């Protein structure tokens, strides 16, 4: 029982049968449960994708941060973002620094970075986890694959 | 055993850190910024915290105020105030109406 | 002098900022970089981060 | 005598152009233009067919999905005026060729279905079938390969002239091969014979040196101004030759190079003076590595590696001069023939005469043309079109969108009409010589006005410059209020100086230059501009200068004006002439145009000329200057 299993065509590689396959819908007549958007610049910069750079430019450093400071307004709650990797994650933040881009964040939301050591990653989750309920809710800044990428 | 402790050394270290002897750090960074050579000629130390310095300070006083925003009229003057031409139609005037 | 740092500085039109030239506005206590004839400011900072 | 060619259509004049004799089927479809704008308001505002051969479509309302619409429409003919609010106008001629990829017949039946059972006439149909979309593509074969566009309508009918006479498919869309490489000329003078129009595309394969193809440039893209301008130029591949319009004080340099990375193609920069070198250079650093690999300078003395790059800045081709100029334009026209070929980069050809774009297209043998020049038709001319030599009409940008958004200044024109002076113009219709024009342009009336708008503009510290045609006019304007003054023959030592005291290292505010100063070495770029001739030769010149000059008060305005622009213009003195002209390119530019006769405030003033006295002393200084005076050359 997976949801985030969806392309099943790859899913021969393990080399088992599966004769029971079938997808899920669920009938709901309001739309406003979920709303995935995709933003990709375009025609206008077209610089939002580095998968192989790293502090070589600062045309996609530069949206991420704008973008990321105008959700830190209208989001009610809190919001849980993702990056790439260690490596670019800690290039992102290091070049809001100088921009001014970070310090603008720290004003309305607090910060919560993944460390490395497990034993400051459980400290730093109850942090997260008391703000958001008491006062407002704070922003993660993590990595897809993570410790709170597992099963928060 | 210190050799081994940069790995690589092409040559004898350059400016790691310190890690001992790190509250002396900071009196040679302090004395080099206030002799001439300023800008971001300096080090730290990697591992702790580090260290930084420099022209750091804190300023008190009470004084100033009492009568400040009279200079702004003077100021302004130096730019251009609104206001229209001359109008002149030497016929009959306006009725507002 | 009247001791309260009066006198407003010189104010001086048209000034460069990276292919920019715009207009630098010296008012009392703080500078503000005046984006052309407009009411809002670009660059706003004091007589202290300076 | 002997010289009756063909043409000679166009007959309307006088007052009562009575243009209702001949219509034949019009009465009839005039009813019909009524009772379909009583069902809904979609269905209305059709076509308005005409019996000449042009029709009305929308220009009210035209939003963002009409504006697209036209974009189509005008896509045959030459480019109007589309960017207005009264009725876009659309015919069919020459530039139905090297436009997009449709064939004719297909836009007919859209245009059909707007006039809402009605056909438009039937004068214009049976003329879809002149110009197709045909063209040349150079690739491996080293020559060229003979494949257009995927239609069919466009190779039909032209197996009758070139496949007649000679072969073409030898070597090993239907693409053919190479003849002897030498047969090429003969070519191009027997389809324009005819009536179809070719159209050579891109790619290439020969002389390669820049390491490869793709060099070093960003992705990052900016300025949008640029970009619509690139997709409309090149966006598909293709040439499409024409012109494009684009602001002048944004980059008029800067879209070449942008545009020749994504081409892919190494271009031929061609000025129009000296002051095009430098420009150009300068995009060539901050964006590419071409600068310390692939430079050359032809001009201005300079040779720089003359074997070993083509991407050269020269200026058109004024150097090639008879006899004193032999083994010089040679070695200039022999070596470029051969190690480049690629775009004509034009810029400013709207006073060029059809006699330099002759020697333009004789010393190299480009396969494309670009034409970089924002204003509209050339040397204000409405019956002789002589673009299609270095491309055509192609696209104009939204100059409402361009203006409101910080591209240019927010200009504001308003024509200042002063009273002619008595005392002058007893002498003007006294004389039949060229002496009369220093009359009316040394007015007292005008000069007491001239000296009122600079003080108007002193208090508020901005850049005014008083724009003259003459040379010896603008000296007296400045010394008589004790200012200092440029204009032709002085010295290039001394400009090199002055020129730099009002943008570089300032220190004089007002400054008087003519039509020398300002093409040549760098740009004025001032921000309020006054005109005091308005009757010289240079009736398009300052067309151009009015963008490049009045520059906005920082490059990102918002929505509100300040810039002001001003035109001193005499009365009673047959200048309206151009007068008149000026209205119809301001209304195109989104500029705010207005008549003030009376400053209403000129007389209580400090200013010079009170007495009559004073007036009366500059009669006898004017009809005393002598009209030799000018440089000093035999």
């Amino acid at each position: 029982t997976s949801g985030t299993l969806s392309p099943l065509d790859i899913y021969p590689k393990i080399l088992d049968f599966h004769p029971v396959t079938m997808a899920t819908f669920t009938m709901t007549l309001a739309r406003v449960c979920l709303c995935p958007m995709i933003i990709g610049r375009g025609n206008d910069q077209v610089a939002i994708s580095s998968k192989f750079e790293t502090r070589e430019d600062i045309a996609v450093i530069r949206n991420y941060g704008n973008l990321l400071l105008e959700m830190s307004a209208v989001v009610p709650d809190g919001i849980v973002a993702f990056f790439t990797s260690y490596q670019y994650m800690e290039s992102t933040v290091a070049s809001w620094y100088e921009q001014g881009i970070l310090e603008n964040i720290q004003r309305n939301k607090l910060l919560f970075i993944e460390t490395q050591d497990g034993a400051e990653t459980s400290v730093a989750l109850e942090k997260y986890q008391e703000a958001c309920e008491n006062g407002r809710g704070a922003i993660l800044l993590s990595v897809a694959r993570g410790k709170v990428s597992e099963g928060i | 055993v210190n050799l081994a402790y940069e790995i690589l050394e092409p040559e004898p270290t350059e400016i790691p850190a310190l890690k001992q002897s790190k509250d002396h750090a900071a009196t040679t960074a302090g004395a080099a910024s206030l002799a001439g050579g300023h800008h971001r000629e300096a080090w730290a130390t990697k591992g702790p915290s580090y260290e930084d310095l420099y022209t750091q300070n804190v300023v008190i006083n009470m004084d100033d105020q009492e009568d400040l925003h009279r200079a702004s009229l003077e100021g302004k003057s130096a730019k251009e105030r609104p206001i229209w031409l001359r109008e002149s139609t030497v016929q009959g005037a306006y009725g507002s109406e | 002098m009247a001791t309260s740092s009066e006198e407003v500085l010189l104010i001086v039109k048209k000034v460069r900022q990276k292919k920019q030239d715009g207009a630098l506005y010296l008012m009392a206590e703080r500078i503000a970089w005046a984006p052309e004839g407009k009411d809002r400011f670009t660059i706003s900072h004091m007589y202290a981060d300076i | 005598p002997g010289n009756d060619p063909q043409e000679a259509v166009p007959s309307a004049a006088g007052k009562q152009v009575d243009e209702s004799g001949t219509k034949v089927d019009e009465y009839g479809a005039k009813d019909y233009r009524l009772q379909m704008p009583l069902k809904d308001d979609h269905t209305s505002r059709p076509l308005w067919v005409a019996p000449d051969g042009h029709i009305f479509l929308e220009a009210f309302s035209p939003v963002y999905k009409y504006a697209q619409d036209f974009l189509v429409a005008i896509a045959e003919p030459v480019c109007r005026p589309t960017h207005v609010h009264e009725y876009k106008l659309t015919a069919y001629s020459l530039y139905a060729a090297v436009s997009v990829g449709l064939q004719t017949s297909d836009i007919t039946e859209y245009l059909r279905k707007l006039s809402k059972t009605g056909v438009p006439d039937g004068i214009m149909q049976f003329i879809k079938l002149c110009t197709v979309s045909y063209g040349k593509v150079k690739l491996v074969l080293k020559h060229n390969r003979y494949f257009v566009e995927s239609c069919h309508p466009d190779v039909i009918q032209h197996l009758l002239q070139d496949p007649v006479i000679r072969e073409c498919r030898l070597r090993n869309t239907v693409s053919f091969e190479v003849k002897q490489e030498m047969i090429e000329e003969l070519q191009k003078r027997c389809i324009h014979l005819e009536y179809p129009l070719l159209a050579e595309y891109d790619f290439r394969n020969d002389s390669v040196n820049p390491d490869i193809n793709i060099d070093l440039k960003p992705t990052a893209v900016l300025r949008p101004y640029q970009e619509k301008s690139l997709r409309k130029m090149f966006g598909n591949g293709r040439a499409r030759s024409g012109v494009i319009v684009l602001p002048c004080g944004a980059g008029k340099s800067l879209v070449g190079v942008t545009a020749a990375c994504t081409v892919r193609k190494r271009c031929l920069v061609l000025g129009n003076s000296a002051v095009s070198v430098e420009q150009w250079k300068a995009q060539f650093k901050m964006w590419s590595t071409i600068d310390d690999s692939q430079i050359c300078r032809f001009t201005s003395d300079a040779k720089d590696k003359p074997i070993g790059c083509s991407v050269a800045i020269s200026t058109y081709s004024m150097l090639g001069h008879t006899t004193k100029r032999s083994w010089e334009a040679e070695r200039v026209m022999e070596w470029l023939k051969t190690q480049e070929w690629g775009l004509m980069i034009l810029d400013e050809v709207h006073t060029i005469p059809a006699k330099m774009f002759r020697r333009v297209l004789t010393i190299v043998q480009a396969h494309c043309k670009l034409g970089l020049t924002a204003t509209l038709v050339r040397e204000d001319d409405k019956i002789v079109d002589l673009n299609f030599l270095i491309g055509p009409k192609l696209y104009e940008a939204n100059w409402m969108e361009l203006q409101n958004n910080g591209y240019i200044a927010k200009v504001q024109c308003a024509e200042v009409w002063c009273p002619m002076s008595p005392e002058f113009y007893r002498e003007y219709v006294a004389i039949k010589t060229k002496k009369r024009i220093l009359l009316y342009t040394m007015n007292p009336n005008k000069f007491r006005a001239c000296q009122f708008l600079i003080k108007f503009h002193e208090r508020r510290n901005d850049k005014i410059i008083v724009f003259a045609d003459n040379v010896f006019a603008l000296k007296e304007y400045a010394i008589r209020l004790n200012k200092p003054y440029i204009y032709g023959p002085t010295s290039q030592g001394e400009r090199m100086q002055i020129l730099q005291n009002f943008k570089h290292n300032p220190k004089i505010n007002t400054i008087f230059i003519s039509k020398v100063g300002d093409t040549s070495f760098d740009l004025p770029e001032a921000n309020v501009l006054i005109q005091i001739s308005s009757h010289g030769g240079s009736r398009r010149q300052e067309a151009q200068r009015l963008g490049r000059v009045l520059r906005a008060k920082k490059g990102m305005v918002a929505e509100e004006y300040n810039a002001f622009f001003y035109s001193l213009v005499s009365q009673d003195t047959q200048e309206m002439a151009y007068s008149t002209k000026r209205q119809r390119f301001l209304v195109d530019q989104g500029y705010s145009f207005k008549v003030i006769t009376k400053l209403a405030g000129m007389e209580e003033e400090d200013l010079a000329f009170s007495t009559k006295e004073e007036q009366q002393q500059l009669l006898q200084k004017v009809l005393a200057a002598t009209d030799l005076d000018a440089e000093e050359e035999v």
